[PDB]
């Protein structure tokens, strides 16, 4: 049986569905900013390290994208401290990320992997930090926002 | 000894007619009498199922729509979409 | 002097 | 991965970049006489041989 492969990091790279929460006052705010459900991606660096993955919001919230850090084995990714975002100069900051293996379900009710990180933005001048979390994409189209 | 015969299913899908006007149009306080419709599922009459969503204010001038669906055994549906105008007086 | 293929649908 | 066009799913294609095996009930193929097959996205391996 011939083993197709894959980058480094692969079981953590993918599309996903997400859905941007914010913690104010100590208490959830479910998508404040009226953002629905957006599209974002995962995937290896250039370099195929296990160490580092890159984290892209395909512009659809905050305009970001930059390199986190990679735990494969845990399935976690985080920042250490705030990092150049490479999308149009700012700085980022991923924690408490985790990729978790179908515990996820999806729109037609099969299950999927979700993905949980949280962040914040050097210029959001609210000094807010938000709770990104979604699944991945399937690619049926009922699956879809 | 074979492994893949197909094992498929042939869904039927439903066709829904819709009765009446698209659009229809109430003075305030004219009651809404539903104009009607039919959906048929391979020959088989379920327009006992079509299922509507929305609601009409007779009382309250302004655009209100309706959606109209009917579903197969498969849970296929099939859909149309008629708008009410209540006008004052 | 060579030959074509075509490529397909998707 | 089953039938599917870009990574999508996809009821006509003559490939299989389609989403994830689900198991869960799909189209596929033409419509005939406003009917059309409907089968579990499941792998068949054996199919060519």
């Amino acid at each position: 049986d011939t083993e197709p492969g894959g980058t480094a990091v692969e079981k953590m790279a993918g599309d996903w569905w997400v859905t941007v929460n914010a913690f104010i006052d100590g208490k959830e705010v479910e998508d404040p900013f009226g953002a629905g459900h957006l599209q974002m991606s995962t995937y290896n660096t250039a370099s195929n390290s296990e160490t580092e993955m890159w984290l892209d919001d395909l512009g659809n919230f905050w305009e970001y994208k930059l390199k986190v850090n990679v735990n494969y084995a845990a399935r976690t990714f985080s920042t250490t401290g705030f990092v150049d975002n490479v999308t149009y100069e700012s700085k980022v900051k991923i924690t408490d990320g985790k990729v978790l293996e179908k515990a996820a379900t999806t729109p037609s009710g099969m299950p999927a992997d979700s993905i949980v990180y949280m962040v914040q933005f050097d210029d959001d001048e609210d000094g807010l930090t938000y709770k990104v979390s979604g699944f991945r994409r399937t690619g049926f189209p009922a699956d879809d926002f | 000894d074979k492994s893949t015969d197909d094992t498929s299913k042939v869904t039927y899908f439903v066709t829904l007619e819709r009765e009446g006007d698209e659009k229809i149009v109430l003075e305030k306080g004219q009651p809404f009498v539903e104009p009607g419709y039919y959906a048929e599922m391979n020959g088989e009459d379920i327009t006992e199922s079509v299922q509507i969503k929305g609601s009409v204010d007779v009382n309250t001038p302004g655009i209100y729509n309706l959606v109209y669906a009917a579903y197969n055994e498969d849970g296929f549906a099939k859909t149309f979409t008629r708008t009410v105008y209540v006008a004052d007086n | 002097g060579g030959g074509g293929g075509g490529g397909g649908g998707g | 991965f089953g039938m599917g066009w870009n990574g999508n799913h996809t009821e006509l294609e003559n490939g299989s970049w389609g989403p994830r095996f689900d198991g869960s009930m799909q189209l596929w193929g033409n419509v005939y006489n406003n009917s059309q097959k409907l089968k579990p996205y499941v792998a068949m391996p054996d199919n060519i041989k």
